[PDB]
């Protein structure tokens, strides 16, 4: 589980937050990613820790 | 019709804080990437609000 | 939940297919056939076509 701002640096080729220090994929990577929002099962109004 | 144009200059750009200031998806850039804004360097930048 | 889109969380999951090297396992659904020999046929072993 990632943010929204983040779902784009799961990707081949790519560096920052979660690409460099929690989660790297390979440049000659083949496969398939599926990401979809869970704002409804992952949140809490007192905040999520 | 009236955007604001804010020059910005003399200073140290960190570009890592632009997700942590607003909730936005996608950081579309057409010349550069947003993935190396923080090694190379400008001349000037400017910021146009509307 | 009164975050913006831009912070909502977010499900992720990554399939790793890895090309065939060694003989395969996981396969999808199709119908095998009998084996012919000595004729011009139109094969398909493992997925991969001729
Ligand atoms: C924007 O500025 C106001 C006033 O300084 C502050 O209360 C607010 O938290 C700021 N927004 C963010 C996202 O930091």
């Amino acid at each position: 589980v990632i943010r929204g701002n983040e779902v784009s640096q799961i990707a081949p080729g790519q560096t920052g937050n979660i690409a460099d220090y929690n989660y790297k994929l390979p440049d000659d990577f083949t496969g398939c990613v599926i990401a979809w929002n869970s704002n409804k099962l992952d949140s809490k109004p007192s905040g999520n820790y | 019709y009236a955007w604001n144009r804010k020059r910005i200059s003399n200073c140290v750009a960190d570009y890592s804080v632009i997700y942590n200031f607003a909730p936005f998806f996608a950081f579309k850039c057409y010349g550069v990437s947003p993935t190396k804004l923080n090694d190379l360097c400008f001349t000037n930048v400017y910021a146009d609000s509307f | 939940p009164t975050y913006g889109v831009g912070h909502q969380p977010y499900r992720v999951v990554v399939l790793s297919f890895e090309l065939l090297h060694a003989p395969a396992t996981v396969c999808g659904p199709k119908k095998s056939t009998n084996l012919v020999k000595n004729k011009c046929v139109n094969f398909n072993f493992n997925g991969l076509t001729g």
